[PDB]
């Protein structure tokens, strides 16, 4: 779970001792990452979501996930991939809701991400190269 | 500026600091699913539930109501605000309707807008376009104009009938249900005048006057028993609930639903007319969003409460029965005006009519026939109204 | 032919629409209003805003858009929910739950009045407020409903349309915008709701009031009232139109200005005293005195526009101004009274005034603190905040002699040895029943008309039970079905429960038990 | 008096007892005639129920309107008052003695009177509430007539209170 | 012009100088007034409007207007009558804007306002009574 | 959380207090139109134009460029990535073309938004109605679905024909105009695939599928002048003003117009289609929003250049005889459709299929080539078509 | 028949249509792109996001209710224009404009990609971009 923070590894660091991790020889390529970033833009129906999808069923089937309020805006980093069924947003909210309406809000993804039937999915798998992309 | 200049305590730092001082740091209840005590209807709440359940402050002598005491101001005389004295029906609960298509004020409004703004596109098209060319000039002069143009004095009188219904009935969705319906009905009213102004800039000469429509719908014996059935339906009664089943489940799903479906629109596309069925595209709409929230109020309702259901088909049932013979007779009458068009095979010669009334029928008899127990001969009446054909 | 026709783009307007509304009415002997009334509606009335069904729609789902924007998406994002003092977001669960039934009952009014009518442009712009009225149901719905997902206490904003039904102050309400609306004279009710009602009231209840919610806080209700506000405008022509629909009819002359003041008297007796209570004594940051907008809104400008204008047609000064005006001045602060000292039957959280309050009170009401800031801060030294004073003021009143009665017409309690408003006790017995009636306009009301006037009182409803159990079988309670939601402080600590109130020995007496 | 709790007491489920008795559309008119002369209007005989009387009221309607779709013949539902009297005939008869009525005092009492006999289940609805309101029109120009005219001492006197106080 | 302040007259007037007046005899019937006042919710429409028509335009055909800033709205009180053409209003705002969008925004009227054609007018003459209201 | 919460200088009472003090007691300038220099081409600036005009970084060697220099980076070899070796036509300031409806996006996804969601609630009422019952099953199965199926494929044709022209075209006006016209074709194509879908789920065993529509669009002689003229605007040129003017000003306008209005929506309306009617709405409509900016761009404004107009015509007319031949041969295979139908005088006899030939194409001699200077003669191509009847 | 038919509310949605999207392009030898490129797209490609233009315009228009809501609303009833700090005010004159610049171009870009596409799936991905590109154009 703490590896998944903003604030996580080097960036606790600061000054000199930022200085020399940034520039250390093992830091000057790409470290390949098995995570998933997620952007929530701030709204109600955005807000309930997070709280009573996110941090509740979601992080009982990820306890990987890290939410982080930045003002504006929901930042989520998970191991694996997100999942999120605008089917049970609808439920919780008490209006019609599909995944288009939920992504009226989605505002930002680090990762492979598609939407099928009701259920938006952000993922680190390589779709369409690992796994292949299918209809209804 | 004479009066202070109100400082906001969103955004003033001053006032700010003092309400961030007052707020505590902890909710002070956990309960946050506005009236959480409404029984759903649904697997979960929905807002048109909770924006709408329990507004209307019934006492418990009014079956479902959470208040308790006499109102505070009743008409001289004596007659409550509301009572149980408005309707024959009775029920154990009167909040247990739910419209199906949950519309509370906003996706109401919402949808007719998109509605509103499309026509206009869609007439500015239409008229560039130059398609009113390929109109039979006699259908557009002699029924349309005419004929069509009279029958927005149905739907005018059907929504009038609504205006006490509006004041009396006992709960808060069935009168969202009702005002609905009653605007829906002056829409169509509106639109068919729309149209024959519409047609009067395109076609010169061509009289978009209500005069003739009007004489028409007053004198003309094609409309003698629509108009009566519609000013008895309005003016005659005052149960709440006989005018809404009398005017949506009987009336208007027979002779309305063959006017405006098996008639003008039906013709509309034998008769090259390529304007009209935009129109009655909306009115077929608002029939079948209307007719979700009548049979749910009804049928699957008021015919089965747990109590007084069959209390209630007594009265449904002889309503039925006096107002589906008004129907006919209004059919039998309208179907003269088959005698003033051009007769195509299987749409306007005998056979064509009769196959008409046998879906306006036997739609209606699966519709709300069926539910609550009334028997109808679907053949019989079919016989009746070609008698006038 | 079907080769040239003129083939410019054309649509057709809502105003070419309307032109042709009123041939759409047609004679036959039945056509009459099903409803009692003594008077005859114009046939030729025109109305003053030209709107048709599907202009309707679009000019109000305009509005929506705007309005739900800033709710659901800025102010969400900024967390203004819970940046409202606490005793501002305490006030709003009464005001907009209350509101939201005179917006309910306006709706079945208006059709009251659409029946009425014989012009169909009048029977148009009553129906324009029947779809309005839907509107502002729900839009004060969800005012409470965005405050019971985003504000520090939900309690009471998630459960009023059943939790106002304990108390005394919901009978007066339901009295002026909810009977006084829709039973009567189809007329009688016009001029309660259009003319008075909206045309006069709603401007402090509804406009004014924003400028206090912003004062403290409260960027949520501005947003969706002064949106409300811009249809009630069309209603105020609505109350106008009816006035002139039966200008020329004599039985006007015979009745209108009796209706015109008892309908007068009606709104103000409770909304004179509840508003400037609501105002003055439920805001941290106060605009200005409620009397000084009063004058503004309701004397000045509503008496002087409306009323004044009107009398070259007959129309006459209401005999009730004057006490109306002794009320503008005091009754709040007598209402504060019966307020604060029956807290537990409310569904709101309530502040004694502090010390900055009494100075402001004082400037503005010069007497105040030797009247009423001597009883407030005597009931703060015997504990009214502190759950274990065993303290309720009602029963201070009481041991006192200084009983509260409820008018048997308005349900405005009233507390005849410490008021300094308008009225007097008069308590009469008629057929076995004692009644308490308590200003000259409402006595004659019930005289003339008792079988309009039998609503039972909380008393009488109440009597010889134990305030704790009165709350219980209410619901009056929070989730943990034992704290109340009602409370005698806004603080986050030391919440009165069931136990705590039951300790107090508070029991209902018959008030008129001794006459 | 120490009342019991609002919706659930024992004065309201006595009654409920009483009504389940009723088992004849002749009982049930009488019954609830009875009841409303009784209980209803402030010429009421007794107040002793005043709290519960009105959700008393709404039981019995329920039973005589479900006795009335049992035992009547459909027409009847229609045209007839469960008294047997033609619903039309009750109707051009009320509305005659009112437009007799001398005083507001008469009318008044005829107006009343007429609800507490009539008020549905007994007369059909729609001819029930087309009388009200025709009786309501005269009830209204005879009292608004002339409203201001007699002073209170005047008006207590006209009514019959007896003044307990005035302050 | 001072005279249709929002604190004009007795509203000065604090104490007891306030309620001696608010009390006094000729002040307990009401007086006929020739204003009207108008309320305009505050957005980006009506702040242009306000600036560029009813401050300028406007108050040089009727020089007694006053506008107020009442923090959510605008408070707008005249001698007789104002006007304002919704199809001006479009010309400013460069975008389509009928009278009927113009009510978007309009929050109150104390007088008689009525719609014909683009102009949305409130005055102090009692129409349908002394003037009749006309069709397009 | 691992980061701080940051603290929003518009409500912290710490943070608000010090940007007061930063902020100036007065304005410091008073200009406060957005990019007050554009030429209003109506009375008065206009958002559309407000928030279009030069957003294209155009330097002054393109005709009407406010900026300077070459490019940053170009096409291996010197490509620039805008230049004027990109059309034939010339002007002086390509920044000059408006589109009348002044469509920026906003408005354009608000009305094809309420296109949207009303489509659904009427399949959901038509559904319901039954009125699919008094459809032709000929006219079902074998034109409709087959032939109208087949149709989709040239408004995909001209939906991609406009992937250059958004690439390479050479101001922020015209290249608004064009993506919305683009998008307008692809949507035709999927409405077209949505009735079909839609019938299919009304009548059981209807084909859905694309493959019968696609094997008529690619080897039935009925459409093989049609699926040529397509595949050379889109794949065989690519000067984007020779694509949008051959494209919409004369194969749409000629062919397009003749299927969509006189074939598909005119027969709707004999052969009781009360469904495709309301599709042909939409593309009817879609095709006159387009036809006001085509106009504009090339009629209005090029074909009147102070300094290129001449120079202009010169290429039109060129454009104008070359796709306007390929339309007649287009239309003429097309009119074979006509021995597949039931003879209906006046509608599909050779006196209504020539009327209807001569409304196509003298409205496209009014509209479009009596205003470059093109010479045609009307009879003289309906009699050409009329050879294929 | 005419007298007998299901009559249950049915409609069509998205998915659905877009399920036919892939067989739109035809065959013939001259569709291929216009522009220079050293590689080939693959003719089956499939994107991620099943998006039709009817249900594009609905999905953006929502977005840009609430927004303008917002913006022309509530944050104008608040002053909020002027409440920024004037450094920051000065560096949007930046970032929204030189933004701008690429939200335009990006829509040439997007329409290039689209001309190089053969998989019809392909070319809906990136003509949806071109009409978001637009849409942020006059965004900023
Ligand atoms: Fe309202
Ligand atoms: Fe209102
Ligand atoms: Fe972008």
């Amino acid at each position: 779970s703490a590896h998944n923070a903003y604030n996580a590894g080097i960036m606790q660091k600061t000054g000199k001792a930022f200085a020399d991790e940034f520039f250390a020889e093992e830091n000057q390529v790409v470290h390949e990452s098995n995570a998933v970033v997620l952007v929530l833009m701030k709204s109600d129906e955005i807000d309930a979501i997070i709280e009573d999808i996110v941090l509740k069923g979601g992080k009982a089937k990820n306890p990987s996930i890290v939410v982080e309020d930045k003002a504006g805006f929901w930042w989520i980093k998970a191991d694996g991939a997100i999942e999120i069924d605008a089917a049970e947003a609808g439920e919780l909210l008490g209006k019609p809701f599909s995944v288009y309406d939920l992504l009226i809000n989605v505002s930002s993804t680090v990762g492979r991400a598609y939407t099928l039937g009701t259920k938006f999915t952000i993922t680190s798998e390589l779709m369409g190269l690992d796994r292949a992309l299918t209809d209804i | 500026q004479s009066s202070q200049v109100t400082k906001r305590g969103l955004t003033d730092p001053e006032r700010a600091a003092i309400i961030a001082a007052a707020v505590p740091d902890h909710a002070l209840d956990t309960q946050r699913k506005y009236h959480y005590f409404i029984q759903p209807r649904w697997k979960r709440l929905s807002e048109y539930e909770q924006l709408s359940c329990y507004a209307q402050p019934n006492p418990d002598w009014i079956a479902g109501g959470l208040d308790w005491g006499d109102w505070t101001q009743k008409f001289h005389g004596g007659r409550p605000s509301w009572g149980n004295e408005s309707t024959e029906l009775r029920t154990t609960d009167w909040y247990r309707h739910r419209d199906p298509a949950r519309r509370w004020h906003h996706p109401y409004v919402k949808d007719k807008s998109e509605e509103a703004r499309y026509t206009q596109r869609f007439l500015a098209a239409y008229s560039s376009e130059g398609s009113i060319r390929t109109i039979d000039p006699y259908w557009r002069d002699e029924i349309l104009n005419k004929y069509f143009g009279a029958l927005l004095y149905s739907e005018y009188g059907l929504f009038n009938a609504h205006s006490s219904v509006g004041r009396d009935c006992l709960s808060d969705t069935i009168r969202q249900t009702a005002v609905f319906a009653a605007l829906d009905k002056v829409d169509n009213a509106q639109m068919i005048q729309m149209e024959r102004l519409f047609i009067a800039k395109l076609v010169p000469g061509f009289d978009a006057s209500t005069d003739v429509p009007k004489k028409i719908w007053t004198t003309d014996p094609i409309y003698s028993g629509a108009r009566a059935t519609v000013q008895e339906i309005w003016q005659g009664v005052q149960d709440w609930n006989e005018i809404l089943w009398a005017g949506h489940a009987v009336y208007d799903a027979t002779f309305g639903q063959f006017a405006r479906r098996e008639f003008f629109q039906r013709l509309a596309t034998v008769y090259g007319d390529t304007l009209t069925p935009f129109f009655t595209a909306q009115s077929q709409t608002y029939f079948q969003t209307t007719r979700g929230a009548i049979d749910d109020l009804f049928v699957y309702c008021l015919a089965n409460d747990s109590e007084f259901g069959a209390h209630n088909r007594t009265f449904l049932n002889a309503w039925t029965e006096h107002y589906l013979a008004s129907s006919v007779a209004a059919l039998k009458d309208f179907v003269g005006l088959y005698a003033k068009v051009e007769k195509v095979a299987g749409a306007t010669d005998r056979a064509g009519v009769s196959e008409a009334l046998q879906r306006v029928f036997g739609d209606w008899k699966i519709d709300y026939a069926d539910k609550i127990g009334f028997r109808v001969d679907v053949d019989q009446k079919v016989d009746a109204v070609l008698a006038g054909y | 032919d079907a080769l040239k026709v003129n083939r410019a783009p054309v649509g057709v307007e809502p105003q070419e629409v309307h032109k042709w509304l009123q041939s759409f009415n047609w004679d036959f002997k039945e056509n009459r209003t099903k409803y009692p009334t003594k008077y005859h509606m114009a046939n030729e009335t025109k109305e003053q805003f030209k709107v048709i069904a599907k202009e309707y729609a679009r000019m109000e789902a305009a509005k929506d858009e705007r309005q739900f924007g800033t709710l659901l998406d800025g102010l969400t994002r900024l967390g203004a929910g819970n940046k409202v003092h606490p005793r501002w977001g305490e006030t709003m669960k009464v005001i907009s739950n209350f509101l939201e039934v005179g917006e309910y009952n306006a709706i079945a009014a208006s059709a009251m009045l659409w029946d009425s009518a014989t012009a169909a442009e009048q029977k148009n712009g009553y129906l324009a407020q029947v779809l309005d009225e839907i509107r502002h149901t729900h839009q004060c719905a969800f005012i409470n409903h965005y405050y019971s997902k985003h504000y520090h206490d939900p309690a009471g904003h998630n459960d009023a349309r059943r939790t106002r039904a304990i108390g005394p102050l919901w009978k007066g309400m339901k009295r002026v915008f909810a009977d006084g609306f829709i039973s009567g004279d189809a007329v009688e009710c016009s001029v309660n709701l259009q003319l008075v009602g909206e045309a006069c009231f709603t401007n402090p209840l509804i406009v004014a009031v924003t400028e206090w919610a912003s004062a403290n806080g409260d960027e949520i209700t501005p947003t969706v009232f002064l949106s409300v506000e811009t249809d009630e405008l069309r209603h105020m022509a609505n109350g106008y139109q009816t006035v002139v629909s039966i200008a020329n009819d004599p039985a006007s002359a015979k009745f209108l200005n009796t209706d015109l003041n008892n309908a007068f008297w009606t709104q103000q007796k409770y909304f004179t005293p509840v508003l400037g209570y609501l105002f003055e004594y439920g805001s941290k940051f106060k605009v200005e005195p409620w009397v000084k907008t009063w004058n503004r809104w309701v004397y000045e400008d509503w008496g002087g526009i409306w009323i004044g204008r009107l009398g070259k047609y007959g129309v006459e000064s209401p005999a009730s101004l004057r006490d109306a005006k002794r009320d503008a001045y005091w009754a709040h602060h007598d209402l504060a009274l019966a307020a604060y000292a029956m807290w537990p039957l409310g569904f709101a959280r309530l502040a004694l005034p502090d010390e900055e309050d009494q100075a402001w009170f004082e400037a503005n009401y010069p007497g105040w603190a030797d009247h009423y800031g001597k009883i407030f801060n005597e009931w703060k030294k015997l504990g009214y905040e502190d759950p274990k004073s065993g303290f309720i003021p009602y029963q201070w009143l009481l041991a006192n002699g200084h009983d509260v009665y409820i008018d048997r017409v308005s349900q405005v309690p009233f507390i005849p040895s410490l008021a300094k408003g308008t009225g007097s006790l008069r308590v009469h017995e008629f057929n076995g029943k004692k009644h308490s009636l308590t200003d000259d306009w409402g006595e004659r009301q019930w005289l003339i008309e008792p079988e309009r006037y039998e609503c039972h009182n909380v008393f009488e409803q109440y009597e010889g039970r134990e305030l704790s159990e009165v709350i219980a079988e209410g619901h009056g309670v929070r989730s943990d079905g034992k704290t109340l939601i009602a409370q005698p402080h806004t603080r986050g600590d030391n919440l009165w429960t069931l136990e705590d109130i039951k300790r107090a020995g508070c029991v209902f007496p018959d008030p008129l038990a001794k006459f | 008096a120490k009342r019991e709790p609002i919706h659930d007491n024992s004065i309201r489920t006595e009654w409920e007892a009483k009504i389940a008795k009723l088992t004849s559309v002749d009982q049930a008119t009488k019954f609830i005639q009875d009841f409303r002369l009784a209980y209803t209007s402030p010429f009421r005989k007794s107040y002793d129920i005043d709290v519960d009387y009105q959700y008393i009221e709404r039981k019995i309607e329920e039973k005589l309107s479900v006795l009335k779709t049992e035992k009547l013949p459909v027409a009847d539902l229609i045209t007839k008052a469960t008294t047997g009297e033609d619903a039309a005939a009750v109707e051009a008869t009320w509305i005659a003695k009112i437009k007799a009525a001398k005083s507001k005092y008469e009318a008044e009492r005829i107006h009343i009177e007429f609800r507490q006999l009539y008020k549905p289940p007994v007369l059909p609805v729609n001819v029930f509430l087309r009388t009200d309101a025709a009786l309501g029109t005269v009830l209204m120009e005879i009292r608004n007539t002339d409203y201001y005219g007699t002073p209170l001492e005047g008006l207590r006197k006209e009514r019959g209170v007896k003044v307990l106080h005035l302050q």
